[PDB]
RNA sequence: UGGUUCGUGGAGCCAUGGGGGAAUCUGGGCGGACCACCGCCUAAGGCUAAGUACUCCGGGUGACCGAUAGCGCACCAGUAC
RNA sequence: GAGCUAGCCCUGGCCAGGGUGAAGCUGGGGUGAGACCCAGUGGAGGCCCGAACCGGUGGGGGAUGCAAACCCCUCGGAUGA
RNA sequence: GAAUGCCGGCAUGAGUAACGAUAAAGAGGGUGAGAAUCCCUCUCGCCGUAAGCCCAAGGGUUCCUACGCAAUGGUCGUCAGCGUAGGGUUAGGCGGGACCUAAGGUGAAGCCGAAAGGCGUAGCCGAAGGGCAGCCGGUUAAUAUUCCGGCCCUUCCCGCAGGUGCGAUGGGGGGACGCUCUAGGCUAGGGGGACCGGAGCCAUGGACGAGCCCGGCCAGAAGCGCAGGGUGGGAGGUAGGCAAAUCCGCCUCCCAACAAGCUCUGCGUGGUGGGGAAGCCCGGGUGACAACCCCCCGAAGCCAGGGAGCCAAGAAAAGCCUCUAAGCACAACCUGCGGGAACCCGUACCGCAAACCGACACAGGUGGGCGGGUGCAAGAGCACUCAGGCGCGCGGGAGAACCCUCGCCAAGGAACUCUGCAAGUUGGCCCCGUAACUUCGGGAGAAGGGGUGCUCCCUGGGGUGAUGAGCCCCGGGGAGCCGCAGUGAACAGGCUCUGGCGACUGUUUACCAAAAACACAGCUCUCUGCGAACUCGUAAGAGGAGGUAUAGGGAGCGACGCUUGCCCGGUGCCGGAAGGUCAAGGGGAGGGGUGCAAGCCCCGAACCGAAGCCCCGGUGAACGGCGGCCGUAACUAUAACGGUCCUAAGGUAGCGAAAUUCCUUGUCGGGUAAGUUCCGACCUGCACGAAAAGCGUAACGACCGGAGCGCUGUCUCGGCGAGGG
RNA sequence: CGAUGUCGGCUCGUCGCAUCCUGGGGCUGAAGAAGGUCCCAAGGGUUGGGCUGUUCGCCCAUUAAAGCGGCACGCGAGCUG
RNA sequence: UGGGAGAGGGUGGUGGAAUUCCCGGAGUAGCGGUGAAAUGCGCAGAUACCGGGAGGAACGCCGAUGGCGAAGGCAGCCACCUGGUCCACCCGUGACGCUGAGGCGCGAAAGCGUGGGGAGCAAACCGGAUUAGAUACCCGGGUAGUCCACGCCCUAAACG
RNA sequence: CCGAGGGUAGGGCCCGUGACUGGGGCGAAGUCGUAACAAGGUAGCUGUACCGGAAGGUGCGGCUGGAU
RNA sequence: GCGGGGUGGAGCAGCCUGGUAGCUCGUCGGGCUCAUAACCCGAAGGUCGUCGGUUCAAAUCCGGCCCCCGCAACCA
C-alpha cells in the first residue's frame, strides 16, 4: 500500500532548501548547528 | 412561483427550486465581473474562523452598485434582470442614457424596459432612489443606507424591505425587516419599493446534495462530540445537555443577549426587534 | 510593580507603568515609617585604561588515557549508515 | 514536520456498456373557458444493472507472512455529498 | 558470575523451516576447467483493457560494447541492472527559461508588535492553466520531431518597395470558460473484396480451385473542393469607459440579414518525397518496376469558441485587434519581399516496475495516452488469439499421514451449528405473467413459467448506394435435423413471509467495531441593525461577507404523516432607573506622632459612590420535574366514587415483558412432533412517554431478529480423485 | 501477578462406584406378570431431536437404559469463540 | 329599445369613533371585579385626566315589521370590473318550452396545509370564588383561532 | 392436434373459526353524580373544535322546536 | 449494610427543646326536610409497635426486639 515517502524534487527544495532556512530565525540556526557540527551537507540534496 | 418535482428519487420528492420567471437574460455583463476569492471560511492564517464552509460550486461576483447617489438626474432603462449566485435577491442591469451600464438589486414590480433614476427630484416609483427625507412617509423602500454616502447595508435580501415611519429633525424613523425601529439619517440613500425574489423562503433544497453546492459542508451536533470538543459533547450512550446549552467556546446559547451594551449607536435604536 | 537579605512587614533606599506636579544654594536627595536635631551628599547629560571572565587558536607540563580506554573520530568522521 | 493522513484553496484529468423514462414540448380528446386525460416526442435523477476507478461485507488462507494490514472467493458505491 | 546489564566473538535449535505466486516445461546443437540455470534451433505452456506500447513523476549511468566471476543473484552461472575499462544523450519549431497570470508566496506605500517578528492595495514571484513556429522517412552497438533527406514555418536586426497620423505599462474589444444531452460532416481505427501485387504449396481420402497463404499505404506548401467556426455595414448626436479618443458604451436613422461577403480552422486532393509483406537464403539479401484499388462499420477524437436543455449560474493576465496622450511626423508603424541573426537547461536508460515508494531482484502501492481480431444482446465484461512479452533465479524424484486450493458421490436433505457459517441452488437475453401495501414514483428482475442450437424455403423495414447491385443493421412466417444437454465452453440474482432499528444516497474508529453510530434535507429555540454577532490573532489585520434579518452565528431535534400535556419553587437566561448590600475614590466629625513655634506626618465616624449579588416579575423545542396512605358497587373480584397527607406540579395522548420487564422460560394465543428465540395479545411499566421528541409510515439496508420453499458433504458419515506442500 | 488463558460446545478418552441398564441375590403388604427395598457386581452398554451461548433444565419420539461424579469445574503449543 | 331599485359579487383605495400598547405632561391611594368576595393590578407611581405615536379589527346614528341573492349569505365611504331583476313601449324571433337520474360548480361556522398578521375577543390551559365535589356556571389571566393570500374540507335546527 | 383430469405457481370471492378487543341489546333489587322535560335552576337544540370519572362543559357560527 | 417511620376507626401533627396528645375525616346524640344528601348545634374514643433503661416524671432521651418505607449490594 501507498508508503509515506513520496519524493517529489520541487517539495524538498521548497522545504528543507537552503533559501528556506535562511528565511526564518529558526532556520538559520539550523545551519549554524549544522555548520558548526560540520556537517559536509548543510541541506539536504536535491537535484533540481 | 416555486416549481416543484415529482417523486421519481427519495430526493426529488421534497425538493423545489425556483421559477426564474424573471429572468431575462442568463449572461452576466462582462465588464461588471470579476473573480470571487473563495475563502473556505479561513481567514489570512489558513485557520478556520466559520466552520463547515466550502466545496461550493464555483461563483463569479457581479459588481452591485450601492450608492446609486453617484449618478444624480441620469435615467437609466433596464436592459435585463439576472440571476446573481452571490445573492439571494434577483439583480438588475440599468443601461444609462450616460452609456453607463451598473447592477442594481432588483426591486419587486420592476418591469424589463422601464425607466429609472436617483436624486432629490426622482419620482416616487419603483426602481428610483432618493435620499430618505425626500421619501413620502409611508411608502416601503429597500437597499437602505445606514449612513450617507456609506452605501446601502439594509433591506437587501430577497423579499425584504424598509418602511418609513415618520420624521424627526435631521433623521427619519425606519421599521427594518426585523421590525427594530430605528433612526436612519435624513440625507441616507434609499431605493423605492420592496426587493424581488419574495418566494425565496419557499425553497426546499431536498436532499444532502443542495446544501453541498452552495458551499455548506456538513454541521455537527455538540452532544455527537466527546468532552474536549464541544460542553454538550461525552456522556455514556445518549445524552441531554446537563448544564445551560453552550457554544463550543463554552458561553452560552438560549437567550443570552450578546449586543455590546455600551455601543454609541444605541442613541438611534428606539425599539429592538420583535418576537 | 520590580530590585535589595527584606515574601506587606514599622518598609526606608534604588528603579518606574498611571495620575497629579515644583524649585536653582534660604535650592534639593539621604542617614529604614514619621517629626525635630545633628551630619552626609549634590539627581534628572556623556566618556574613562588597568586589576577581572573566557579558550576556537599556539606552546609548556602531568603520581592523566593507552585503541571496549582517551574527544563522537589515533584510521579519509560529524563520514558510512 | 501536512512528500503519510484530515480539511479547504488554485488548476487539470477520469467514469466501458446496457436499463428505467420526470418535467417540457407537439398532436388528439375535454370545457364557456379550464383543470384534466390520451398518444408521440423528449431525456431528468445524491434513479437501476455492471467494468475501469473508489471501497473493504462475509468466509477461507496467511501469522519468524509474499506483505509491520497481504492473497483467493464473496460483497458496497460507480453523474455524484 | 548474574543487573530481561553494555560491546564483541562463538554456539544451540539443524543439515531442520524456507529458497517469494501451481503460467510449465522437453530435446538437440554451441561455449567452456566447470552448464537443469549462458547462447542458438525446434517442440510445449502463459499474458494480450496486458504480463504489449508511448508520456509524466521519481531514480541518476542502471544505456552500448570489450574483458571478467571474489562478493551481490535466495540454487547454478561461462550469465546479469554485478567488477574493470571504453563509448553513448546533438533541437529557432519537443519540454522549460529570455511570455502571461491562478491559489498562494513575497511585498514600494502604509499598519502593527518587548526583541525575534506579524500584517499589507500596487508591484513582483508562482503552472501539468493561457500563449507559442515540425511533419514523414532514413541512419548508430548505443541519440534523434534533436543528425541526414524531402517538404514547410516562427521571431528578432537591417535594407528596399508600396501604404498610414504614427506612437502606451493608459481607454476599449478579445482572450473567456459550467453540468447533462446532442446535430451535420469528417478523421483515427477496423472488416470484406470474385479486384490488384507476391515467394511458393497441392500433403493423408478429396481439391489446380472465385484454392490456400501474404500484402494492398505514409507525409506533403500554394491552389481548389467539401464541411464547420467567428463577424453585420453606413451616418448623425454624445454629458459614460477617473486625461484624450475617430475606439467602446448609449440614443436616432438608412441599407443588409436563417443570403452573401469577409475571415479562421478541419478534412480531402495536391508539385514532391517516402514506405512497402509472406516465404526463401547468410540484423541483412531477395521477393519487387512490389501492388498500392473498390465496398462496408466508424469514434469518446477533429471542424469548435457548434447546438439544445438545466440550475448549483460556471478563473485571471499576456500575446492579439482598436483608440488616442505625451512625443514625433527626415521620424514611426503597417503590408510585401530580401539578406543577416536566432542564446541557456533537459534529451542516455528503467518507468504498474529487478532501475520509482515499501531495509530485499518484496504476490503490496504509483497519474495520463494507445490498447488489434472472432464469438458471446452491448462493453474497457468473458473465452481464445495478433503484434509484442513472457514461463515468474533452485532442481530431480516419490505418490504416507496431514494441510491448503479444487472435482465428484448412493439414500437422506439443515438431522450441522451460536447462525445454512460455509458450499449448493438461482444466473445472460426474448416472450408471457406478476400480490399485500404505497408517499402512486414504487413495491418489481416481486413471485412463477415458456423460449434459446443448426438446416432448407418464404418474406418485412432501415443504413450506404441511386431509386438498383453489393455490403451492413433490426426482424417476421413456415417445414425440418442431431444430442442427455443448444447463454452446449467462460463471464452473469436463490426466492418468499414476518418483526426491530435508522426515512432515504451518503460518513466513520488508516491497521480487531461500517452499525442502530455520524451526517442528511426538514422543524423549533436563541443570538445578531452591520465597524453585526461570532471565530483567529498581544496587536495590526483577517474570516463572517465585498453578505445585510427571506441574511449570518450558536443549539437541539432529524424525510413525511398524526401529535408534542401539566409544573417557573430551585438553576439558567430575559425584563425591572424603587429598596438592601456594595470597591477604589470623594468627604473629614473627631483622634494621634512630633516641634519652642508656625508646620510637617499618620489614623479616622456621618454622608456621597458601579457592576455583581439580594429583591420583584417573565420564561420549556431553557437545566430540569411530573406523589403517598386508607376506604367504597345487588356473591366474589376489581374500584368509576370518597377521605386524608404532601408537592413547584404530581405522567395527558400514544405505546407497553419493549434495543427498556428484576421476579421471567410472566400469562394466553399462533407457528413446531417438541419453541428460554420469534410473532399477536394482556398490563402490578423493578425502571416507556412526548424535539437527549411520542406513535406510525411506503421505499431503502453487505445492519440485528423469526419462519417457509428451493438446494446442497453443514450433517447422518464418511469415501474417492486432482494439484501445491 | 519478569502470565498457571478463563464458560459452553466439538474431538479424544480414561478412572471412580454412592450401579441408569444388562448378570446374580435376600426381604416384600412377593398369586402370576409387573413393581418396591436392600445386598453383590465397573464387563459392556448408556439413542435421535425442538428451545436457549448455556452447563442445567423443560419438551418431542423412542429405548434394555436413556446413571451420577473425578481427571487444572480433563482436554484452546487439539479446534471452535 | 328606453328606464329604475338594491348590504348581490369581485379588485384597489380610503374615513372617523372606540379598545389595546408605547412616549410625555400633570396628579395620588387605591384601582378592578362580584350576589357578596378573592385572585389580579397599584407609592418600582397604578386608576382617573390632557397631548402625541403605533397596530389590528369591526363599521355606531341612518336601520326598518326594510332591501338584495338560487342557497350559503351580504352593511362606513369612494372608484373600477361584473351578475341577477323589475317596469314601460308592445318593435323583433316563431314553441326555440318545463323538469331533470348521472355530471359540474357554489356552499355559514368550526376545522386542515403554506406564508403573512395579531388590537380586542377567546376553545384548550392557569388562577380566584361558589360548592359536599365544580375537571362548570361568575371573576383575573390566556394559547390556538377569529383577520389577509392561495389551496383543502363540503357539514348544519344549510329551516318556510 | 385438441382432450377428462392430475401436478406446480400466483390471484379473486365467499363461509366457518381465533388469544384478545370495540361498542350494542336485555336483565336489574348495585355505584356515582343530576345532563334533559318548568326560565329544569347557566333557555334548549345544533354542525364543528378542544377538554373532562360520567352524564357533559366551553369556544365559534346557526335555528326557535324558547319562558318572561 | 445506610437513612426514615409505627400515636383515637382513616390520614397527618406533636418528638429535635421531657411535664403540656393537636387538625381534617369518620363515629354516636340532637336539629332542618315528607324523607334523604348537604348543612347547623353537641359529645365520645389514642395509656402513643413493643420489652428494657435513664430521670422526680418519657409519645418525647437511650438500648433490645418485631413490622413497614426508601437507598445501596461494586471490580468479580
Ligand atoms: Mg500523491
Ligand atoms: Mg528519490
Ligand atoms: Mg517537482
Ligand atoms: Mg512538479
Ligand atoms: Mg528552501
Ligand atoms: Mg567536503
Ligand atoms: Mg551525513
Ligand atoms: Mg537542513
Ligand atoms: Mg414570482
Ligand atoms: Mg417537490
Ligand atoms: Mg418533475
Ligand atoms: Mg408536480
Ligand atoms: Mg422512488
Ligand atoms: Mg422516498
Ligand atoms: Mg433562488
Ligand atoms: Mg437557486
Ligand atoms: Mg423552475
Ligand atoms: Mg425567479
Ligand atoms: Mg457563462
Ligand atoms: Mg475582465
Ligand atoms: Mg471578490
Ligand atoms: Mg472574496
Ligand atoms: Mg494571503
Ligand atoms: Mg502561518
Ligand atoms: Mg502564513
Ligand atoms: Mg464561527
Ligand atoms: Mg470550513
Ligand atoms: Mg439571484
Ligand atoms: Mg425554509
Ligand atoms: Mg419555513
Ligand atoms: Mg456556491
Ligand atoms: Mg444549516
Ligand atoms: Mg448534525
Ligand atoms: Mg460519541
Ligand atoms: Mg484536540
Ligand atoms: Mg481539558
Ligand atoms: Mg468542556
Ligand atoms: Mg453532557
Ligand atoms: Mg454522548
Ligand atoms: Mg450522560
Ligand atoms: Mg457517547
Ligand atoms: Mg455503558
Ligand atoms: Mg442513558
Ligand atoms: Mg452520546
Ligand atoms: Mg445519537
Ligand atoms: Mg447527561
Ligand atoms: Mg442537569
Ligand atoms: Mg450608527
Ligand atoms: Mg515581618
Ligand atoms: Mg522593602
Ligand atoms: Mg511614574
Ligand atoms: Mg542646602
Ligand atoms: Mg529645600
Ligand atoms: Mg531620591
Ligand atoms: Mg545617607
Ligand atoms: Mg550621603
Ligand atoms: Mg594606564
Ligand atoms: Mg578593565
Ligand atoms: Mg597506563
Ligand atoms: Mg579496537
Ligand atoms: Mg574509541
Ligand atoms: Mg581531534
Ligand atoms: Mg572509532
Ligand atoms: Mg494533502
Ligand atoms: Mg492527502
Ligand atoms: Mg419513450
Ligand atoms: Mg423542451
Ligand atoms: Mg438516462
Ligand atoms: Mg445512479
Ligand atoms: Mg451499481
Ligand atoms: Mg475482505
Ligand atoms: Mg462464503
Ligand atoms: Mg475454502
Ligand atoms: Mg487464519
Ligand atoms: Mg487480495
Ligand atoms: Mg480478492
Ligand atoms: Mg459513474
Ligand atoms: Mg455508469
Ligand atoms: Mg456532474
Ligand atoms: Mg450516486
Ligand atoms: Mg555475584
Ligand atoms: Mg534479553
Ligand atoms: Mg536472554
Ligand atoms: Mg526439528
Ligand atoms: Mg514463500
Ligand atoms: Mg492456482
Ligand atoms: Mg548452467
Ligand atoms: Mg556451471
Ligand atoms: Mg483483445
Ligand atoms: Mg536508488
Ligand atoms: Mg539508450
Ligand atoms: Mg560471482
Ligand atoms: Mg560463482
Ligand atoms: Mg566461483
Ligand atoms: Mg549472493
Ligand atoms: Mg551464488
Ligand atoms: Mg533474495
Ligand atoms: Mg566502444
Ligand atoms: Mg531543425
Ligand atoms: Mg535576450
Ligand atoms: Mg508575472
Ligand atoms: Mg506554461
Ligand atoms: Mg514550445
Ligand atoms: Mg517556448
Ligand atoms: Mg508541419
Ligand atoms: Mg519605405
Ligand atoms: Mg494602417
Ligand atoms: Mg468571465
Ligand atoms: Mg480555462
Ligand atoms: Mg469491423
Ligand atoms: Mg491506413
Ligand atoms: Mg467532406
Ligand atoms: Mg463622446
Ligand atoms: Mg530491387
Ligand atoms: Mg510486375
Ligand atoms: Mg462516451
Ligand atoms: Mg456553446
Ligand atoms: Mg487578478
Ligand atoms: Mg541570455
Ligand atoms: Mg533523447
Ligand atoms: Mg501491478
Ligand atoms: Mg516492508
Ligand atoms: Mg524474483
Ligand atoms: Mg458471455
Ligand atoms: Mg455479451
Ligand atoms: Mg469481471
Ligand atoms: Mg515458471
Ligand atoms: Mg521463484
Ligand atoms: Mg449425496
Ligand atoms: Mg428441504
Ligand atoms: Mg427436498
Ligand atoms: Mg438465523
Ligand atoms: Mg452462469
Ligand atoms: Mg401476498
Ligand atoms: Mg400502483
Ligand atoms: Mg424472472
Ligand atoms: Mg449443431
Ligand atoms: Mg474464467
Ligand atoms: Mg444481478
Ligand atoms: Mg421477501
Ligand atoms: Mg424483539
Ligand atoms: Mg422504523
Ligand atoms: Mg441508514
Ligand atoms: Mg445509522
Ligand atoms: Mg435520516
Ligand atoms: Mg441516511
Ligand atoms: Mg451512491
Ligand atoms: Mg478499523
Ligand atoms: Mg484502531
Ligand atoms: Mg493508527
Ligand atoms: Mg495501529
Ligand atoms: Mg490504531
Ligand atoms: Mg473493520
Ligand atoms: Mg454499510
Ligand atoms: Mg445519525
Ligand atoms: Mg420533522
Ligand atoms: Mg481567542
Ligand atoms: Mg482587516
Ligand atoms: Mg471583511
Ligand atoms: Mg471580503
Ligand atoms: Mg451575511
Ligand atoms: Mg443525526
Ligand atoms: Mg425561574
Ligand atoms: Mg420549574
Ligand atoms: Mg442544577
Ligand atoms: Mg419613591
Ligand atoms: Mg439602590
Ligand atoms: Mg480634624
Ligand atoms: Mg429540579
Ligand atoms: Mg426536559
Ligand atoms: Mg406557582
Ligand atoms: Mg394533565
Ligand atoms: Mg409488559
Ligand atoms: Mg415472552
Ligand atoms: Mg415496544
Ligand atoms: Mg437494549
Ligand atoms: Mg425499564
Ligand atoms: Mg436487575
Ligand atoms: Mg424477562
Ligand atoms: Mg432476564
Ligand atoms: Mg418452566
Ligand atoms: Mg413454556
Ligand atoms: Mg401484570
Ligand atoms: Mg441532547
Ligand atoms: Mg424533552
Ligand atoms: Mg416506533
Ligand atoms: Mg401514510
Ligand atoms: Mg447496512
Ligand atoms: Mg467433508
Ligand atoms: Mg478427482
Ligand atoms: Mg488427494
Ligand atoms: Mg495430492
Ligand atoms: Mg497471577
Ligand atoms: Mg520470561
Ligand atoms: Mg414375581
Ligand atoms: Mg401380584
Ligand atoms: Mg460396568
Ligand atoms: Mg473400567
Ligand atoms: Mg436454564
Ligand atoms: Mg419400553
Ligand atoms: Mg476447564
Ligand atoms: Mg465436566
Ligand atoms: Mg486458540
Ligand atoms: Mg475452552
Ligand atoms: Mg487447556
Ligand atoms: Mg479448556
Ligand atoms: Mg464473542
Ligand atoms: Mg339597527
Ligand atoms: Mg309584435
Ligand atoms: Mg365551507
Ligand atoms: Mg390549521
Ligand atoms: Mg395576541
Ligand atoms: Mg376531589
Ligand atoms: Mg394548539
Ligand atoms: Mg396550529
Ligand atoms: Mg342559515
Ligand atoms: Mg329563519
Ligand atoms: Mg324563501
Ligand atoms: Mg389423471
Ligand atoms: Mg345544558
Ligand atoms: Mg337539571
Ligand atoms: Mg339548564
Ligand atoms: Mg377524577
Ligand atoms: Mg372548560
Ligand atoms: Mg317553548
Ligand atoms: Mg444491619
Ligand atoms: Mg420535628
Ligand atoms: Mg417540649
Ligand atoms: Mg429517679
Ligand atoms: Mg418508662
Ligand atoms: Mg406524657
Ligand atoms: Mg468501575
Amino acid at each position: 500500500m501507498k508508503r509515506t515517502w513520496q519524493p517529489n524534487r520541487r517539495k524538498r527544495a521548497k522545504t528543507h532548501g537552503f533559501r528556506a532556512r535562511m528565511r526564518t530565525p529558526g532556520g538559520r540556526k539550523v545551519l549554524k548547528r549544522r555548520r558548526q557540527k560540520g556537517r559536509w551537507r548543510l541541506t539536504p540534496a536535491v537535484r533540481k | 412561483a416555486v416549481k416543484k418535482f415529482k417523486p421519481y428519487t427519495p430526493s426529488r420528492r421534497f425538493m423545489t427550486v425556483a421559477d426564474f420567471s424573471e429572468i431575462t437574460k442568463t449572461e452576466p455583463e462582462k465588464s461588471l465581473v470579476k473573480p470571487l476569492k473563495k475563502t473556505g471560511g479561513r481567514n489570512n492564517q489558513g485557520r478556520i474562523t466559520v466552520r463547515f464552509r466550502g466545496g461550493g460550486h464555483k461563483r463569479l461576483y457581479r459588481i452591485i452598485d450601492f450608492k446609486r447617489w453617484d449618478k444624480v438626474g441620469i435615467p437609466a432603462k433596464v436592459a435585463a434582470i439576472e440571476y446573481d449566485p452571490n445573492r439571494s435577491a434577483r439583480i438588475a442591469l440599468l443601461h444609462y442614457v450616460d452609456g453607463e451600464k451598473r447592477y442594481i438589486i432588483a426591486p419587486d414590480g420592476l418591469q424589463v424596459g422601464q425607466q429609472v433614476v436617483a436624486g432629490p427630484d426622482a419620482p416616487i416609483q419603483v426602481g428610483n432612489a432618493l435620499p430618505l427625507r425626500f421619501i413620502p412617509v409611508g411608502t416601503v423602500v429597500h437597499a437602505v443606507e445606514l449612513e450617507p454616502k456609506k452605501g446601502a447595508k439594509l433591506a437587501r435580501a430577497a423579499g425584504t424591505s424598509a418602511q418609513i415611519q415618520g420624521r424627526e429633525g435631521d433623521y427619519v424613523i425606519l421599521r427594518l425587516p426585523s421590525g427594530e425601529l430605528r433612526k436612519v439619517h435624513g440625507e441616507c440613500y434609499a431605493t423605492v419599493g420592496a426587493v424581488g425574489n419574495a418566494d425565496h423562503k419557499n425553497i426546499v433544497l431536498g436532499k444532502a446534495g443542495r446544501s453541498r453546492w452552495l458551499g455548506r459542508r456538513p454541521h455537527v451536533r455538540g452532544a455527537a462530540m466527546n468532552p474536549v470538543d464541544h460542553p454538550h459533547g461525552g456522556g455514556e450512550g445518549r445524552a441531554p445537555r446537563g448544564r445551560p446549552p453552550a457554544s463550543p467556546w463554552g458561553w452560552q446559547t438560549k437567550g443570552l443577549k450578546t449586543r455590546k451594551r455600551r455601543k454609541p449607536s444605541s442613541r438611534f435604536i428606539i425599539a429592538r426587534r420583535k418576537k
